[PDB]
């Protein structure tokens, strides 16, 4: 028997993969993850599978919830490296411009606040300009821009 | 009267738990008697003791935990046996300690008959030596240490005497007999 | 494995320096339920290898109790079900080194 | 056989004739049994804890 | 041993050593899987129902066996990264 064999083999990786899981419900974003990289032999089908490529609804539903939100152009997340991870705007060319020249900004505002107290870290900062407000929150790993118009 | 009104409440709460116990003990004993009687491995019987005398000792055991609450339950005031539901417990108790007599009589009867058996045993055992070479060994019958063992326990448990007083005799006569068998096989 | 009818593990006791080494006496309690010249050996297992025992006790009698002894390593001292004393030492197994008389 | 936990003082194990391993704890709840184990349908003959 | 003729020779010992290891839990796995069984067999269960499928014990047997060459390979590439490292 070889087709046995095969389903067999297919069954035992199956299992390597959730022990963590533990079958049940979909569940889990890291979970999936991880399976991917360690052992790639087998992938998709087992259950439900919930809603495809969302591992976690809270960082990211939130984020899709400030876009819905009213009077929020859109928010940009940049890279540490001045990459784009995410864009979400109506014009390119605007993103693209938001893309570079914020992050110097910050940077630069940042290194300001560092001045006065070396133990003192940007937290957050916001720029309000006459006719929009711009709001960045900076982190080492990401950096969260968010351009609301002022009511 | 403020106290007491309580414990009445308490007393019928003590009934209904030694009617689980004598239940269980009854339920436990059932499937337990028929192991005994078989002689089947993982028997009530405790360790290692004589089969038929481990029965009665396995039985005061059982009637032991049966009869320590009734004492108890003597000592209750207030007529708490005149509640129909103590004396439906008792009912259930009496009829429990009648049929381990039964089976104990029945093992003491048996075991009686066996006795009588076992005393010609001992009579006439004596020393055997099998196979081709004069291996000479004690012949006394494994039965006669399980009746001896099984008297120990009785006694624990709560014209004859001549033939008993030359089993100390017997015993030192086939281990003299014993030594020369051996000295005896090898010249041979 | 493949013991003459079955041997209940009368006694079990634990090694002194560390639970490495678990020593299991097997006798019979029941009284003549043992068969005649049923085996009476005592096995001492290793919790790294569960497979079969590490070393074998060899005793004229089956060992009702075996237990370590903290003062000398790896000396096992047990009882047998004749009554005879008989004292084994854990490194070497084989037959016992010391055996009281049976009368 | 029934043994006393040697790390903790309050809880000592009890192993019945019935197969049945039961873990008795004293410093939660007097009145009941922690947890019970079945380890073997066979009776357990002793039991042994390391020290 | 990760970290010519004499480190041949030593890492030889050195790997006889683990194998003799190996071969005692090999004994113990054989025996855990045993137990298992049979106290499943031991379980008293209903008497009008089927006491144990002897395809169930194979694919625990054969799973578990499956499974130790899982853990068996695993163990083998660990050795050829430290090739890599010492490399």
């Amino acid at each position: 028997i070889y087709k046995t064999s095969k389903e067999i083999q297919k069954s035992d990786q199956r299992i390597i993969q959730q022990r963590v899981e533990n079958s049940i419900i979909n569940n889990q974003i890291y979970q999936k993850s991880l399976k991917r990289k360690t052992s790639k032999r087998k992938v998709r089908h087992q259950a439900n599978k919930k809603n495809f490529q969302k591992e976690m609804s809270e960082v990211e539903d939130t984020l899709n919830r400030i876009k819905t939100h009213k009077t929020v152009l859109g928010y940009l997340i940049v890279n540490s490296e001045g990459g784009v991870v995410r864009g979400a705007f109506k014009d390119e060319e605007e993103s693209k411009n938001i893309a570079n020249s914020i992050p110097l900004l910050t940077k630069k505002a940042r290194s300001v606040v560092r001045d006065l107290d070396p133990t003192n870290d940007l937290v957050f900062l916001r720029i309000q300009t006459k006719l929009n407000e711009i709001m960045v929150a900076p982190d080492d790993e990401f950096s969260l821009i968010v351009i609301q118009t002022k009511g | 009267p403020i106290i007491a009104d309580e414990l009445e409440k308490k007393h019928i709460v003590l009934l209904e738990m030694y009617k689980q116990d004598l239940k269980q003990v009854q339920s436990i004993f059932l499937e337990g008697k028929q192991f005994v009687d078989s002689m089947h491995e993982n028997a009530p019987l405790f360790l290692n003791m004589p089969p038929i005398a481990g029965a009665l000792t396995w039985c005061k055991s059982l009637r032991d935990r049966i009869q320590e609450p009734i004492e108890k339950l003597a000592q209750l005031g207030q007529g708490i046996t005149e509640r129909e539901e103590y004396k439906d417990v008792q009912k259930l108790y009496t009829s429990i300690t009648k049929s381990i007599k039964d089976y104990e009589d029945q093992k003491i009867l048996s075991w009686e008959k066996e006795v009588e058996d076992s005393s010609q045993d001992k009579l006439k055992q004596t020393l055997l030596c099998k196979d081709e070479n004069d291996l000479i060994k004690v012949n006394f019958d494994p039965s006669l240490v399980r009746l001896l063992k099984e008297v120990k326990y009785f006694l624990l448990l709560r014209t004859a005497k001549d033939i008993y007083t030359k089993a100390e005799t017997y015993r030192t006569q086939i281990v003299a007999l014993d030594m020369i068998v051996d000295n005896y096989n090898h010249i041979k | 494995e493949k013991e003459i009818c079955k041997r209940s593990v009368s006694e079990i006791s634990w090694h002194p320096e560390g639970p490495t080494k678990v020593a299991v006496s097997y006798a019979i309690m029941r009284f003549q339920q043992m068969p005649e010249k049923m085996p009476t050996q005592a096995y001492v297992w290793d919790l790294l290898n569960p497979n079969s025992p590490e070393i074998k006790l060899m005793s004229p009698s089956a060992v009702t109790n075996i237990s370590y002894n903290q003062k000398i390593p790896d000396q096992i001292g047990g009882g047998c079900y004749n009554g005879l004393l008989a004292v084994w030492d854990g490194r070497k197994g084989e037959n016992p080194i010391m055996i009281s008389p049976v009368e | 056989d029934g043994c006393w936990s040697p790390t903790r003082s309050g809880a000592f194990f009890l192993v019945r004739r019935d197969g049945w391993m039961d873990v008795w704890d004293y410093y939660y709840r007097q009145n009941e049994i922690a947890f019970s184990h079945k380890v073997s349908d066979s009776p357990l003959t002793c039991i042994k804890i390391n020290q | 041993h990760l970290p010519l003729d004499s480190f041949v020779q030593l890492q030889e010992e050195y790997i006889n050593s683990k194998t003799d290891f190996l071969t005692s839990k090999n004994v113990e796995v054989e025996r855990a899987v045993d137990d298992l069984l049979q106290t499943i067999m031991l379980y008293p269960l209903d008497p009008h129902v089927d006491p144990v499928l002897p395809e169930e014990t194979k694919r625990i047997k054969r799973y578990y066996f499956w499974y130790f060459y899982q853990a068996l390979l695993n163990s083998t590439q660990n050795s050829l990264n430290a090739m890599k490292y010492r490399v």
